[PDB]
């Protein structure tokens, strides 16, 4: 039970294995809706500083086109929650959050264990 | 008569898109920072044709392709409107320095996949060859 | 002239069903929390003929399928009375403020999933233009 | 022997795992039948609460048109024996029960952990 | 109109064999705990027909199937009794209450499986309409 | 050596892990033979009484007709020896023995693990 | 009639074969403990054909197919012999109780499998029937 | 080295998970060659007892119809040592030896771990 | 009348080549320790002909297929020898004993192994006959 | 006669590129330390054709497939020029000291890897006789 | 935190697996660009020593065409950053960097761990 | 560091899982050219004396036709350097080097794992 003290360990052990040195910005975009003639578009951005840490890095290959992409998974805090389709930024590559991975047993979920793909391909 | 038909559609190419991002054939380049949308070039070979039956009349024929990509999730008219643009261009019967677009400007289905998503376009150069 | 066809398209489409819960081209969209029925826009860009020899009048084909989704374990006949009205609004000969209807109103085999079930509607609209 | 035991312990064990502000319920629906013309409609809902445990989340991928959709296994005791048609409804979001996976090795099992797929698509 | 025509055809299966147990559309049903012979109901949608050149007269067509399944071990002449007397029953030409049989009383090869076994008898319905 | 010291350590372990309240039936068909035109029926049953456990259910699931039916795996004694192609009576359901799978090392195996499916599909 | 199809096809063969080891349709039969040779017997629907105008005189169709199944490392000359056998009894035109034999004697390439090998002959039988 | 003495212990090992009332018998045929015309029979079977021990029982489906095969391998001595196409005669049921597999790491194998599969399918 | 062609090709095949190692149908075989070439033998069966109307005249028709193996690493021109001298001796119009070629000395491309190669010569044998 | 071909073919080849590192049938063949381009012989068997009615007038037709390989990163160009090296000097209608190229310097489409991309040119080889 | 710490641990045993007597090599190519007509030629090597170790050969086999070619993995040290489309000259022998994989937990990466395959095919 | 102990207890950790009466040979074939007409025979052998080990024997099986061949891997000195395409002679039994496979982590490799498939097919 007693679920507070779960979001401490997570917090400060998310505390541990980061680097303050490396700048991580996330966007959110929403509230879209055309217009009456079908075309528009949504005019915000919604960025916020975010820090955490990362872990297993992986290439992408498509045909052997030779474009050199790569892949992350991270671990964030439980503040700023992520949705299933929110821009990541880091260092200054973008990513798209593919699954956002509460680490959870009850509401109000104490950390995220999303996994970002590079954006474009 | 197969290089100069590649030489001369690249050179048409990156002289129209010199300055904006692109991808070209066996040279490793990394996709802009940003996200933004940027260029693919492709060259597929077609088939050779003997016309005559002394066989000293020939012609070449190649497949441009040209895909524009843009990121998930920021709509598609923009996409549409540049492929538009492209096609605009690249009309039928203009004339490149070697050969010629057979015929041009034809827009296909949207690939779709989770990463970014992808709008082809597709056209024809030939090259008609008499050696002596 | 391909983008305005989707433009004339979607507009049509939501000015029928502005407030019903619907799905469309790249832009993130959560169902419905109860589970109940709601739409998805789909737009599928057929080719592009060349009519005559001055390579000059020119048409564009397009293809629009919705469909209509429903829950396991509550029958079918509210999904067909919907399908049905979906097919009777959008009869042969409409014509759109771009193009027109080519034919309309056609239903074809339930799909089925351990999840949810899905009922298409399809028809197509087709423009036809002359360059000077 | 003695599965009054393992009834006991089974309970301690997921009232342990549980948060009581999780709102939670089951729909039992039953008893249909059709017309003479051939077309009806089953007035019954059967609503009862329901409290217990979930594990591991994941989300949905179709084909790539950003549906953004998440599936659950859950725990749960031997009240209100399940079905293999049930719903559960978990925070203003419904399920179906697809499997019910009674964790039994005699009658009356002592609980069940079934597989929860989020209903539409 | 594809609504009345699968009543009807459910309405009459319905009234023919109430009480042997059977399986509908999208409803939760359990299969008899000693494994006796049980049916399965399911329909299936045909294309629509454009008759005329003002598009006004067109037509409907459905398949309908229907199941038995016998278990393992039993052999096979009772099953395939049984398929015999529901191609009797479904003869060709019967008129239904919005349509009628186009053609009727088929029987399939039988599908195998190791749980039980399956054998299917498929027949075709057709309405004819003017929209005016 | 010594099988007989295995043999009392199965039975022992198997009436460990039951339930002396599921009623549990064996069924055995046999003695067939066909009519001179080519059709007829073995009109005998052989059912007897038996015992065991079982564990792991598992859910069937076709195409998504929801016909809801359900498969597991026994535990038996080495009475009543079971062959590859009997029925299974279970609290009102039947299965086949799809696997008999004998824990042997001898002959007169020691005990049964049988694989069971529920009848019909 | 499609029951008696099978009837007169089993009583046929096993008049012919009684004592050989043989398994029929969904019966639980084992091998033979030396493993020797025995043989399958397997029934294939074929489709019914309407031959009139006013759906009163039909046909019938059905596909029969024998398996010899033997031992690896055994050879084939037995087994090839066997099945001219079979061949010799089965000839086209043979006359049985309620249909006749299209057209029999057929004899396909050996299925190989490393447990043991099969030999399949594959004929079919007829009926055209009347009704009023 | 010294592999008289793995001989020694796998012969002891061997003859510990065995009981010596299971019939078990080999069966080697060979030496076959055809006639001047192209068909003939080998006249020979040179049967001989052997005694060992099996596991790892398995069943055989093929196409859903009812044929219930099944499967076995094997542990046993250096006597008569096995070949790769022999036969094994288990309480009346034959089977090929399809892979001999000798525990080795030397000539003259202390032992074997044949995979049998049942005669015909 | 399809043993005997079967013997008549074993036996022909068998007379020319009785030392060189080969492999026959279903008897177990051991490559050669020195792993040098050795023949494979195959019998593939083709289809049966009905000539006449009364059902009375027949045709057989069969495939033979020898396969040359030989390790990697060693070249192919000595398999390349070998199966010129196969077709050579099997020519075309040759009569067996109970039939004849109906056509032969055909060579196919080589499958390619990282364990050993394999190249095939695969002709046809044909026997007629009228049964009275 | 078929190995004469495949001499013939090897004769002009190995004389024309003797110190060009290349990699002959079932040779074993390691790459150039530094990577560089390296030649694949490979050769494809067709079909023979029986011309006349008497069997005595036979043709004998060959694929002969010539591979160019490069390390990823390095450009297409070059290759594409040394592969129009080989098919101008592969011409048609060349004189072969035994057959005759039937026709010749084809290229087709390149087939790409993640270690190292391939172009294959192609040609045909013929060969008729007449037998006594 | 504190990953001068790892760094230096990294080094050290990147220095232990070693041999100072392989002559390795690092090769990078960049800054291409086309001619107004197409074609042109990037005239530039930039080699640089490099020592390390690798492990985990693998054969490579295409089609039965007898190429004999092997594929290795390498780790590094954190100077001369590794791209994603380097070369690496292992004793004479060519291989291309397909992926890079350096070990992170934050910025300036400690280590490489990439995998190489060999040129040509 | 110090590769030489670990070459030491890699000899004598071969000759203690060794048998030195199994007679195993290496044959090594080069230098082949074709004529000026285009076929020729490289008329050269080069066959020693070896000693090793061998592991995981493994049948062959293609389509069911009774090949009844196998294949091994083995385990050798750093002595006859061993190459992709080399030949073992196995008790009179020829097997191809498919894979190398040098246990290795520094020039001059200690032992070699080959993998030996069986000659012809």
């Amino acid at each position: 039970m007693n679920y507070s003290q779960i979001e401490r360990m997570a917090r400060k052990g998310v505390a541990f294995f980061t680097d303050p040195s490396r700048p991580m910005n996330l966007i959110k975009q929403g509230e879209y809706g055309y217009d009456e003639n079908g075309f528009e578009i949504p005019p915000m951005e919604q960025v916020i500083p975010i820090s955490g840490a990362t872990r297993r890095p992986n290439a992408r290959e498509i045909d052997g086109e030779t474009i050199r992409a790569s892949d992350i998974l991270g671990i964030f805090n439980n503040d700023h929650e992520i949705n299933e389709g929110d821009y990541i930024e880091i260092d200054g590559i973008r990513h798209v959050v593919v699954d956002a991975r509460p680490v959870q047993a009850s509401l109000e979920p104490v950390a995220y264990r999303p996994v970002l793909r590079r954006v474009s391909v | 008569m197969h290089y100069e038909l590649s030489a001369a559609a690249r050179a048409a190419f990156l002289s129209k898109y010199r300055d904006f991002p692109h991808y070209m054939e066996n040279r490793n380049f990394t996709p802009p920072k940003d996200g933004g949308m940027w260029l693919r070039f492709n060259y597929i070979e077609g088939d050779t044709l003997y016309l005559s039956i002394d066989r000293k009349c020939k012609s070449y024929i190649a497949i441009v392709q040209i895909g524009v990509v843009f990121p998930p999730g920021s709509g598609v008219d923009e996409a549409r409107l540049k492929a538009k643009e492209i096609a605009d261009f690249f009309k039928d019967g203009k004339m490149l320095n070697v050969g010629y677009i057979f015929e041009g400007a034809i827009v296909h289905q949207i690939v779709k996949h989770e990463s970014g998503w992808m709008i082809p376009v597709r056209f024809t150069v030939r090259v008609d060859t008499k050696e002596t």
